[PDB]
RNA sequence: UAUCUACUUUAUUCCUCCCUGUACGAAAGGACAAGAGAAAUAAGGCCUACUUCACAAAGCGCCUUCUAAAUGAUAUCAUCUCAACUUAAUACCCACACCCAAGAACAGGGUU
């Protein structure tokens, strides 16, 4: 049920997920709502992936 | 239809000041009918230009191409070309200096 | 050691195997000429929003083609040589958005293919095609695998998209490849334009008018230029351009079937604006 | 980009490639068998068969005698081309030469080739034979040919 | 027999079926319009419809100075000077807005391409517009007109003196020095006439094409 | 192609053209985005220290097929308002002036001949 | 004389014309949009013609280019609401030897 997450406050509209395709001009900032409409896994997935220890056991 | 008879109707109905046409023979592959017509002033020639494109556009011939008035910015000269015929609205002084009536009757027999 | 097919054959047995295998290729191409006297799949009418099959054609070359307004149109010929439907996969087994038809063209030697491919074509009952391209397609257009596709799958007036490998120019430098010739950035960005191998890549020309199809020799006469050299295989589908997304009313929807025998086609279909050869010399009166 | 470029570029120019090939062709009209490096040999093979097709146009033909006069640097070979080689091949229409590979040259390890003219007095080359018709696979296929003939 | 150059393909690795198709359309045009025998010296007059006049036709007369192009898209460019001005037109032989191609004066010049006439005297390029078609007899070879023309001064269109052009219709003696002649014999390439792999033999091509001609009849 | 700096053979009955002058008339500007003029474009032109608009009537590089190709860069003068300076044009003019968008009807009343 | 890092195939615009000299204004004035055109550039191809040339490669040549409303509370009216409610990416790609439109080598395609 990770489509049915619940952000507290205005985090649906304020929190931004920024990535970069390595090409020039390829900087892509996308809010939490838009990214939740793309893939309803990626918010919980990015949250966990940030919580884990930044090493090689992470993946 | 929009024939040269209808053009005589448009210009005598406007009361064009001076009329002289030449039937261009089919070899000299420009047009069939070569109309030379003068008027009062730039307002007159301009307004009768918009009148004759108004009547041709409104009249008939949808498949036939829309026709652009040439030389809207110049004062003395004005010219509009159709399928069969081409009208030249100008001034009789401009007619005196460009002497078109001599040319389309004397193709190699003039200056 | 590795072998090839010809290696251990005597002088007596080489043309025997050529005539044998060639004759079975002709018989297998000849047996598939009646798809409707066979047991086809249920033929549906055209629904608004459905896609149908494309083709694979040789690029024969170019020639001019004058329209009734007296303007040249350079036209590539595209011969359809032994095009057939090879496998249908539904959307459930594909895990794509849409069903797919695999279609292949130009019969090629059986002595020069991997054995998985020869088992594939053996079970299918066909001589192996050179290329297999895959078409995204709705459920309504799905011909049974093993059926011939013809030139009259397209009709004049239809717009079409063609994909082929571009003529490879090998390793070229910046002036030919890209057509030209920071400090604080201590590195070269990805996708920087540098020398490298030009051409030999798939490119698609979009929205090409079909001017004339020749039903006898199975030629398509398409406007302008198609990617690829002569005698190259192209993938000819109906155009995706959104100005041309609804004109599948008059096109034969699964595919054209000469086996249907209903109101058979002439030598060559022309578009309305094409000056045919044999017509009187055109006058603009 | 060399699509459809049919000629090897050789020697030290176009003129020099035509003089290299002319020396090889002269060598092969004289001796009727040549070892030379491979690319030079198949370039010259193209020229050699054409040269016989000019030899069959008759001694009395003026154009043929111009071509033979250019292409044969030793002039005694021009009677040979119009009375030995061209009468030899008056039956068959093509395939006057055969080319094989030698093992590579000991000196600089170049791909080597022989061309000879077919039907010459020299000892024959060890030609690559097809396998015997009496082998296992050839007898199975002979039997299969006998069955497909029994269909009629 | 005269087979017009547009039917003979240039060599290349294209498919013969494509020329089967082209020749089919070319003969289907030759039913409607009569394409006559003409060489690269002959004086032609061509009647064409005009895309700009309403179904009026026109006539251009001149010298065919080039017969380039093979297949259905084949051209010939003819030249004339009128009003002290040189004009050339590339005519497509199978463009369906041509109505007749009359051969005024069938004659062959010394060369295969008379592009040097751009640098000759304008008298060698002028012709009468209303000139009458000279009558040729039915059963005879063509009159090979030789006319070594006279050239205007040195800055030509191309260096016609160079032997890669093989120009024959020049009086070079009037308009070139012996030193510049011997300089022009530097670019000779004497071997080039003698290699047998550059020679494209159109003989069996001619055979299959004449059975294409006869079979279309 | 008539670019900048090209020598120009003026065909008119104009005073500027048929007057003798030590400099050949040559183009200065071409009124397209690229600086290349074809049959039926306007250019600036230097005649007798006088820049002057002009209209290209035939050039020497080949165009499409059935159109003519001249052996000079024939050019007809024109004034700023758009009516031509000339009165007669002797050298032939292509009919390809008829289709193009711009002032061409004024010039086609002047031609002795048409090619 | 390149050792290391990095890298080496991620459609716009002008003019014309029409709609229209209508909408809008009240006269002067004067639209949009969408459409047809012609150009130009960029991007991607291609050689039928033309041109440099000639089993081909090219361009000067041709082809293609897809926040605003209503309603409405705090503050019974109103109020666009950091009040709530309602309403306004497809395509592409996917299985020895000899010749090659494939190619620096390797690889690739073809060899019926
Ligand atoms: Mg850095
Ligand atoms: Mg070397
Ligand atoms: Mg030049």
């Amino acid at each position: 049920n990770t489509r049915h997450i619940a952000f507290s406050g205005n985090k649906w509209e304020q929190k931004v997920y920024s990535s970069h395709t390595g090409y020039p001009g390829g900087f892509r900032q996308v809010t939490a709502a838009q990214l939740h409409l793309r893939d309803p896994v990626a918010i919980v997935k990015l949250a966990i992936y940030g919580m884990l220890p930044k090493n090689l056991h992470r993946r | 239809k929009f024939d040269i008879d209808m053009m005589v109707s448009l210009l005598r109905q406007e009361n064009a000041r001076d009329i002289c046409v030449i039937q261009v023979p089919p070899e000299m592959r420009y047009t069939d009918y070569f109309v030379i017509v003068s008027g009062t002033s730039t307002r007159h020639l301009h307004a009768m230009a918009f009148y004759v494109v108004k009547m041709y556009k409104h009249l008939k011939c949808k498949r036939d191409p829309h026709v652009k008035i040439e030389g809207k910015d110049t004062d003395d000269w004005l010219c509009v070309d159709f399928g069969s015929m081409v009208i030249h609205l100008m001034l009789p002084e401009t007619r005196e200096i460009y002497e078109l009536e001599k040319l389309w009757t004397l193709r190699s027999y003039d200056d | 050691s590795g072998t090839w097919w010809d290696e251990h054959l005597s002088e007596e047995n080489v043309p025997f195997i050529k005539q044998l295998v060639s004759d079975e290729d002709k018989a297998q191409l000849a047996s598939k000429l009646c798809p409707l006297k066979d047991e086809p799949w249920p033929i549906h009418p055209w629904e608004p929003g459905s896609f149908r099959v494309g083709l694979i054609a040789l690029k024969l070359g170019m020639m001019p083609l004058w329209t009734k307004d007296g303007q040249k149109h350079v036209v590539t010929l595209l011969q359809v040589q032994d095009c057939h439907v090879l496998k249908y996969t539904s959307k459930e087994n594909c895990n794509g958005k849409m069903a797919t038809l695999s279609v292949g063209g130009k019969t090629v030697s059986r002595f020069r293919k991997a054995t998985s491919i020869l088992e594939f074509y053996r079970e299918l009952g066909l001589p192996p095609k050179q290329t297999v391209k895959i078409f995204n397609i709705t459920d309504n257009a799905a011909i049974k695998p093993g059926t011939p596709l013809y030139a009259a799958h397209f009709r004049p007036g239809q717009y079409v998209d063609v994909t082929a490998k571009t003529i490879g120019k090998g390793f070229q430098g910046v002036m030919k490849r890209w057509g030209f010739k920071t400090g604080d950035i201590g590195r070269v960005w990805p996708g920087t334009k540098m020398p490298g191998k030009m051409g030999n890549i798939y490119r698609t020309e979009y929205g090409l008018k079909v001017w004339r199809i020749n039903t006898k020799h199975n030629i398509i006469y398409v406007n302008g230029s198609v990617p690829g050299h002569k005698n190259c295989l192209v993938k000819v589908k109906d155009s995706k351009l959104p100005a041309y997304k609804d004109l599948g009313k008059n096109l034969p929807f699964p595919t054209y079937f000469p086996d249907g025998d209903e109101e058979e086609l002439p030598e060559d279909l022309y578009d309305e604006n094409v000056c045919q050869p044999g017509a009187p010399s055109i006058t603009f009166a | 980009i060399s699509h459809g470029r049919v000629f090897r570029r050789m020697g030290l120019g176009p003129e020099s490639r035509i003089h290299l090939l002319r020396n090889l062709l002269t060598g092969l009209v004289r001796h009727e068998r040549i070892e030379a490096p491979w690319a030079r040999v198949d370039e010259m093979r193209g020229y050699a068969e054409k040269l016989i097709d000019y030899g069959k146009l008759g001694d009395t033909n003026e154009r043929a005698m111009r071509m033979a006069d250019f292409w044969l640097t030793e002039k005694d070979l021009i009677p040979k081309l119009f009375q030995v080689l061209a009468p030899r091949y008056k039956d068959q229409t093509g395939g006057y030469t055969r080319m094989l590979q030698i093992p590579n040259r000991s000196l600089d390890r170049a791909k080597m080739a022989v061309i000879e003219y077919k039907g010459n007095c020299l000892p024959p080359l060890p030609l690559p034979r097809r396998d015997s018709h009496l082998t296992l696979l050839n007898q199975l296929l002979q039997g299969l040919r006998q069955d497909l003939r029994q269909s009629q | 027999r005269f087979l017009s150059p547009e039917f003979i393909p240039r060599r290349g690795r294209t498919d013969p079926l494509k020329f089967q198709i082209e020749r089919k359309d070319m003969l289907e045009r030759r039913k409607v319009l009569h394409i006559p025998e003409f060489y690269v010296g002959s004086i032609l007059r061509v009647t064409t419809a005009d895309p700009y006049a309403s179904g009026k036709i026109s006539q251009f007369l001149g010298i065919c100075i080039q017969r380039s192009g093979r297949g259905l898209g084949a051209t010939f460019i003819l030249r004339n000077v009128i009003e002290g001005q040189g004009v050339e037109i590339c005519f497509e032989l199978y463009n369906p807005r041509v109505q007749e191609i009359q051969v005024v004066k069938l004659e062959k010049r010394l060369d295969d391409s008379l592009l040097y006439l751009r640098d000759a005297l304008p008298e060698y390029s002028t012709f009468d517009v209303n000139m009458k078609p000279v009558v040729q007899e039915p059963n005879q070879k063509v009159p090979v007109n030789e006319l070594k023309v006279k050239m205007k001064p040195k800055p030509w269109s191309k260096r016609w003196e160079r032997p890669n052009f093989n120009i024959k219709g020049i009086r070079f003696d009037l308009c070139l020095t012996e030193q510049q002649m011997k300089e022009a014999q530097k670019w000779n390439q004497p071997w080039l006439e003698f290699d047998m792999m550059r020679e494209y033999d159109t003989s069996k091509i001619e055979a299959a094409i004449w059975k294409e001609i006869e079979a279309s009849k | 192609a008539i670019q900048k700096m090209t020598r120009v053979r003026v065909v008119d009955n104009s005073a500027l053209g048929n007057s003798p002058y030590h400099r050949a008339p040559r183009c200065i500007h071409v009124y397209k985005k690229n600086g290349v003029g074809k049959v039926g474009d306007q250019i600036l032109l230097a005649i007798k220290g006088q820049k002057k608009k002009a209209l290209i009537v035939g050039h020497c590089m080949p165009g499409p097929r059935m159109t003519p190709r001249f052996d000079s860069n024939n050019v007809v003068l024109i004034e700023d308002n758009g009516n031509p300076v000339g009165t007669r044009i002797k050298t032939p003019i292509p009919t390809s002036l008829r289709k193009r968008e711009g002032e061409y009807s004024k010039v086609l009343a002047i031609a002795q001949n048409f090619v």
